[PDB]
RNA sequence: UGCUGAAAGCAUCUAAGCACGAAACUUGCCCCGAGAUGAGUUCUCCCUGACCCUUUAAGGGUCCUGAAGGAACGUUGAAGA
RNA sequence: CGAUGUCGGCUCAUCACAUCCUGGGGCUGAAGUAGGUCCCAAGGGUAUGGCUGUUCGCCAUUUAAAGUGGUACGCGAGCUGGGUUUAGAACGUCGUGAGACAGUUCGGUCCCUAUCUGCCGUGGGCGCUGGAGAACUGAGGGGGGCUGCUCCUAGUACGAGA
RNA sequence: GGUUCUCCCCGAAAGCUAUUUAGGUAGCGCCUCGUGAAUUCAUCUCCGGGGGUAGAGCACUGUUUCGGCAAGGGGGUCAUCCCGACUUACCAACCCGAUGCAAACUGCGAAUACCGGAGAAUGUUAUCACGGGAGACACACGGCGGGUGCUAACGUCCGUCGUGAAGAGGGAAACAACCCAGACCGCCAGCUAAGGUCCCAAAGUCAUGGUUAAGUGGGAAACGAUGUGGGAAGGCCCAGACAGCCAGGAUGUUGGCUUAGAAGCAGCCAUCAUUUAAAGAAAGCGUAAUAGCUCACUGGUCGAGUCGGCCUGCGCGGAAGA
């Protein structure tokens, strides 16, 4: 079927060392990635002042130092794609003859092993088709010279245009599962969904905990370990804050640095959300130089897609070591460019995505509940198993947090449906 | 079996005669022939039925189970009546008997008819539900469960044969 | 109704039975618990 | 999808019985069709004379009579090489 | 290898059902219209074009639907030669050259009077137990077997509406 | 490509080596004919041998899993490895115990084959040498031992045997290679082998005991199943055995966590206790906790079998093609 080479035996990561263009590169986030895939080196070699090389992508004293491991293992890390249909680009995609492991597929590989949604698990084996038919579809090259072209005379398509036409049968029965389930997805969309979401999604530096911060805030817990599980994946979820109540976000895997543009393609089904968003909201610390590329390829994709109109609320990163003070309303101008409190750990605090959501929703005395003798029968407890939202504060005379919120149709079948009896209101 | 290791008793009012393997019955409630057996006998002469196998075919037993539970039916069936509380409901459905053909007007763009068959009596208090009186109860739920196959209870409105306040399980689907 | 080759007993409820030649199982609780063929 | 029902004191559409159930099957509709050698049926019409050798239900030859009908031949057809 | 003519198209088809539509059911996150999956079912039906030789493929537009396979990837003693199946010539690349290309371009001869089987029609000889004329019974066999839209039921059932 | 009359006797090979050789040829092995020799040659019994295949084993060469603590790093305060707080929550390099795995491992080791002796019996001296004459050097299937392949192929390459080639006859429907058996001729003869005895189509509608109900027999796997037959055990029990069922179940079993729901759909202290057949801060399920069973359960009128698991014979479904 989908077969590879083998793997589960140690080799080493392949990455130029001193790019001398762009630089930072701490590999902490990269090397946290690999933790979380669990690829394993037992001994870490440095290339002391290693230039990248762009004929050959790789040195020859560097390769015969691996050859070593690649006698056990077979394979070594070359990156890139992008081969399409000129032939420079098929001599581009061939240029990488030696034993290759690609980046995408270790990459991809920790959501390949643990997937936990459908339509993710679709999305990252059709990408997988697409980097199989980067070395397939595009290389044509080495059959045609071992064979003898024995068989493109007939037809005037291209040679290995049956296993080619096979592969594109493969996308498109994929890819109407795909539609299929898209379908069955936006039924469920039109049974949730009413007229609007409120939605953002957040990505770059790794380590954050998705699903441990998910069953600790949502008030209802899950046994679960610090190290990664099958809880990942990102997932519109409900969000459990102080106040508000129903918001809902995705939970976005930790973000690799400066060379996904064709893995956000591959990743499109999570970033399918994004783009319908109204609010745009994202957690990227400002003191890094490596993120550059990243930035302008963010906002190439605003150009892109438009929507890029609305102005970005800032959540700073890397706030995890200092601590240092309480949040203090200081007030400037109304842009505010003042500093983010937040903490994974701790509630406190939260205050201007607080003031955000307070500021959408108010008016929060609109339910009543009717001051009575109790009675025994029909229609009694309803009210009480209705809904109510937010947390208990003192008060005497009956005033309990119990709510019904409708629009304007249930405000004119407000007069409509009961008889009101209770002779108060005009 | 231990149904067949248990004869029928038959009453003074019931006259059992047999004749061969043909089983014919007398009742207030009517006379009646609808079994005859295979290799199972049958004779009484304590006034309760018999049922015993034949030979070895390891399944006499078993006809004889059958045999004891049908003539303990019919017993029954000569008596006293058998189905009642076959109820229907819907908006605008109607039921009235008329001799031997009854009408349900059950939201078809066409009225259907049934044909009771003979040794069969409907019955309705109320429009929406029909009472029947039979002799044979294998008849009388054949025909209880023709007028529930011309409309097929779905689980949205709740329908079907129930007795008193008994619920049919409803699913809750599409509640937005 | 599912055809499968490998027929189980889905829930407590979920009885067997031999109808013809095949087996299959009723389910007086969960309509979605009957299958066929086993 | 069911009724009644034991095997398996409950249950169960099945093992004994029984009732539904589709453009599929068999008929229904339309053509060929008794070479249907299993060569069929019905109605009508026509023939009811002699002699020899007989290797015998025997069978062959001669004279007379050769019907019902068919074929041939002409005129042909909106039938047809 | 003492010759089984190679794609596609046209004409004509036949079979399997792993079923595109129509038909009957189950389950459904099946409220109704509409869907998804699974079972039974092969009776019938199962597009016109622009592009280049195309099988494919893109697209316009239609239809209830434009099924998947087998039949020498059906069918050249039925048709075609647009392409490989040649010999003339040119471009690119290789070869100091003759020449080559699992590259391109222009052009480039497709025979058969049907013995046998098989079909489609149509007769002659005899048989059917005396010979004829004419009606039939029906063992068998074939043909047919598709489906849209509109209206009433009814804006009813259902749905808070749409 | 063809190669022309008859009868009798014997009867192959498609291998090794070499080959400007691979479809040819030479020598040898195999065939025939003719001389000569000897208990020469087969077979069986006994006797003398060498082995490293099958199998096993893990000491060696390698590979592999688990359990037994440090010479130093991963390092533990480690710029206190303190010539004493190091000596752990890993290898204690190594070593010990248990469990495996090998064509290129052997501290073991068959059956068979093979070589050489002695003995009888049988065999037209079959054995060896020399001389005349060839053919053949394109092999195929099946069983066994394998390399390769996918433990695919009517695939390919070997060792050995049988068959066809070059062997008819009987059987497996039809069939070179499978089974029985090697046709000198004739018989309107008897027995038999493989295979069979209901009709085609010869011979048992033979006998005894059992199995299956699906047309298994007469195509097919994982898996699924109260199909049915046999066996050996276990739990309940006339202190009533398994079924179904009227009725019965409360005060710390309302302490904490959207508190006039913590308690049954979201978990931790927690069942001390009461009218302990039955006390449940309830899991499997459930409609809108306030219908119901296993619920730590039964006074019960109800009465001889019942319920699981293990093995085995024959079945069923998985099972769709032009």
């Amino acid at each position: 079927m989908f077969d590879r080479y083998d793997a589960g035996e140690q080799a080493v990561l392949v990455h130029i060392y001193f790019t001398q263009d762009k630089d930072m590169e701490d590999l902490q986030e990269f090397e946290s990635l690999v933790s979380s895939a669990g690829v394993e080196a037992l001994q870490v070699i440095t290339g002391s002042r290693k230039a990248p090389h762009p004929k050959y992508f790789v040195g020859e004293g560097k390769a015969v130092e691996i050859a070593e491991a690649v006698k056990a293992t077979g394979a070594s890390v070359v990156l890139f794609d992008h081969a399409l249909s000129p032939a420079q680009e098929r001599n581009l995609e061939r240029l990488c003859e030696c034993r290759v492991i690609d980046r995408t597929g270790l990459i991809l590989d920790i959501f390949a092993q643990r997937a936990r949604t459908h339509e993710g698990k679709l999305q990252v084996e059709l990408a997988q088709l697409r980097h199989l038919a980067t070395r397939l579809v595009r290389g044509w090259t080495h059959l045609e010279r071992q064979k003898g072209g024995i068989g493109l005379r007939g037809p005037g398509e291209t040679q290995l245009e049956t296993d080619r036409r096979l592969l594109r049968n493969r996308i498109v029965q994929i890819q109407s599962r795909l539609e299929r389930v898209e379908k069955q997805r936006e039924q469920g969309r039109q049974s949730r969904i009413k007229a609007d979401v409120p939605t953002v999604s957040l990505v770059g530096y790794t380590n954050a905990g998705k699903s441990t911060l998910f069953n600790r805030i949502t008030e209802a817990r899950v046994y679960a370990a610090d190290q990664l599980f099958a809880t990942l994946d990102p997932t519109l979820r409900r969000i459990d804050v102080a106040d508000v109540g129903e918001t809902v976000l995705a939970d976005t895997v930790g973000f690799i640095r400066h060379l996904p543009h064709d893995l956000v393609a591959a990743f499109k089904a999570t970033l399918q959300e994004t783009r319908q968003a109204t609010l745009l909201l994202h957690v990227i610390d400002a003191a890094d130089v490596r993120v550059q590329e990243n930035i302008e390829a963010v906002n190439t994709v605003l150009e892109e897609i438009d929507a890029h109109e609305i102005p970005t609320l800032l959540v700073m990163n890397k706030i995890d070591m200092l601590e240092d003070f309480e949040p203090r309303i200081d007030r400037d101008e109304e842009n505010k460019p003042n500093r983010v409190w937040l903490s994974a750990q701790t509630g406190a605090g939260i205050p201007q995505l607080f003031q955000a959501l307070t500021e959408r929703l108010s008016g929060e005395v609109a339910q009543h509940t009717l001051r009575l003798p109790p009675q025994e029968g029909r229609l009694r407890s309803r009210f009480y198993q209705l809904q109510a939202i937010e947390k208990e504060w003192m008060e005497e005379d009956g005033s309990v947090s119990l709510q019904v919120r409708m629009p304007i149709v249930d405000w004119r079948r407000l007069c409509k449906q009961e008889p009101a009896l209770i002779d108060y209101l005009i | 079996s231990r149904v067949a290791k248990a004869p029928v008793v038959v009453p003074a009012g019931v006259d059992v005669k047999i004749n061969g393997q043909v089983i014919t019955i007398k009742g207030k409630n009517g006379e009646l022939t609808r079994t005859l057996n295979d290799a199972v006998e049958v004779k009484h002469a304590d006034n309760t039925l018999t049922f015993g196998p034949r030979d070895g075919y390891a399944d006499g037993w078993a006809q004889a189970g059958t045999a004891r539970a049908l003539l303990n039916s019919m017993v029954i069936g000569v008596t006293e009546g058998f189905t009642k509380k076959l109820q229907l409901v819907g908006v605008g459905y109607r039921a009235a008997v008329k001799g031997n053909v009854i009408n349900l007007s059950l939201g078809f763009s066409h009225p259907v008819d049934h044909q009771l068959p003979a040794g069969i009596t409907a019955e309705c208090p109320t429009q929406t539900e029909i009472v029947l009186k039979g002799a044979d109860k294998q008849v009388i739920g054949q025909v209880a469960a023709d007028l529930r196959a011309y409309r097929r209870p779905e689980p949205y409105k709740g329908k079907g044969v129930r007795y008193a306040d008994e619920v049919v399980r409803t699913k809750e689907a599409k509640k937005k | 109704m599912k055809v499968r080759a490998s027929v189980k007993k889905l829930c407590r409820n979920c009885k067997i039975v031999k109808r013809d030649g095949v087996i299959r199982v009723i389910c007086s609780a969960e309509p979605k618990h009957k299958q066929r063929q086993g």
